[PDB]
């Protein structure tokens, strides 16, 4: 085994860095130093340089060196609120509460102080997506309403009868 | 596609069904024909949820699906739905529905006149006026059931009529912005 088992311990390592609060950036050797990788080939190295630290969207480039991307995980209720506005515009979809769980510690405190401005879709595995609540046009009905609406049956009814009843009411 | 018309399919839209129809009728509404695989990405639901939903869309007809085939590098046929907003037919089955609860406003109110007002609590089943008369013991001088004989109340049938009544308040008062948004798309 080699070229391709070191790739997931440095980046576990570098995550678990951030993790204590490291915002600086770390140079490559910094954390060679601590993973015991003192022995990895050349080779590897600017192959790590030129895909994997590059790549992936969890690692940042800035002065030539290398650091986490916490700006574009959510750390904050501002940011959820932002980047649930942009999905909306934009229709890109809505996002996994686990990846804002394991981005943001403590998300429900964010979740509860949105309320109604967050909507779940609960899909059968417990799962739940976040949508943004468009407050553009919103309106609604009584559930006796909407048990009257349920029980008009349309799916099985056909579109010459549709249009006998327009001119059987006269309209 | 004068702008009237988006604005009461979304109105309709985000007032009688869920936000689930509201974005799907939001995409088709910023690309006039779109393919059934397109929807599908960008929204993360599960292929289930989105079929059901457009099974149901299908039921009430507000768009149009039209069918094409054709074939692929690697030589596969492709076979991709085509769905595309006809709003001749969104607006033809708006009043529809229009009308079929407009129909039912007068059904319900002959109904409520129409219901027993004679009830039995000893086998809790409606028990017609007109039948009264037979179920009444001429001998015994007053009126029974012949199966549970118990006194009748009346009472249990005053309330749903009011409330009926008082339901068509809010009805006819949630109701008039649809109308005010069909007059300009008569054109
Ligand atoms: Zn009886």
């Amino acid at each position: 085994g080699y070229k391709f088992g070191v790739l997931a311990k440095i980046v576990n390592y570098m995550k678990t860095r951030h993790q204590r609060g490291d915002t600086h950036p770390l140079t490559l050797d910094e954390i060679l130093d601590e993973t015991q990788h003192l022995d990895i080939g050349l080779k590897q190295k600017q192959w790590l340089m030129t895909e994997a630290l590059v790549n992936n969207p969890k690692i940042e480039v800035i002065d030539g060196k290398y650091a986490f991307k916490p700006k574009y995980n959510v750390r904050d209720k501002k940011a959820l609120l932002r980047l649930l506005d942009q999905h909306d515009q934009r229709g890109l979809g809505g996002i996994l509460l686990e990846d804002i769980e394991e981005a943001l510690p403590n998300s429900q405190k964010a979740v509860k102080a949105l309320g109604d401005q967050i909507l779940f879709v609960n899909r059968p595995d417990k799962k739940k997506i976040l949508f943004f609540n468009d407050k553009s046009c919103q309106f609604s009905v009584d559930e006796e309403f909407q048990k009257l609406w349920r029980s008009v049956t349309v799916d099985s009814m056909d579109e010459e009868k549709i249009e006998e009843y327009l001119k059987r009411q006269g309209i | 596609v004068p702008a009237a018309l988006k604005r009461l399919a979304k109105y309709v839209i985000r007032g009688f069904y869920g936000i689930e129809h509201a974005l799907a009728l939001d995409i088709l509404i910023r690309n006039s024909c779109v393919k059934e695989e397109d929807m599908l990405e960008l929204l993360k639901f599960d292929r289930k949820q989105l079929r059901s939903v457009l099974n149901n869309l299908k039921g009430d007809k507000f768009i149009k699906c039209r069918m094409r085939v054709e074939t692929a590098a690697d030589g596969k046929t492709t076979r991709h739905n085509y769905y595309f907003i006809n709003y001749r037919t969104l607006v033809n089955v708006v009043k529809y529905k229009l009308d079929h609860m407009r129909r039912r406003i007068e059904t319900d109110e002959r109904d409520s006149t129409n219901r027993a007002s004679f009830k039995c609590p000893v086998c809790s089943s409606t028990f017609t006026d007109l039948e009264a008369n037979q179920l009444f013991d001429p001998m015994t001088g007053t009126f029974r059931c012949t199966f549970c004989h118990t006194e009748v109340e009346e009472d249990e049938s005053a309330m749903p009529k009011k409330d009926a009544r008082t339901l068509l308040a809010r009805f006819n008062e949630q109701i008039e912005p649809i109308y005010a948004l069909l007059r300009e798309t008569e054109d």
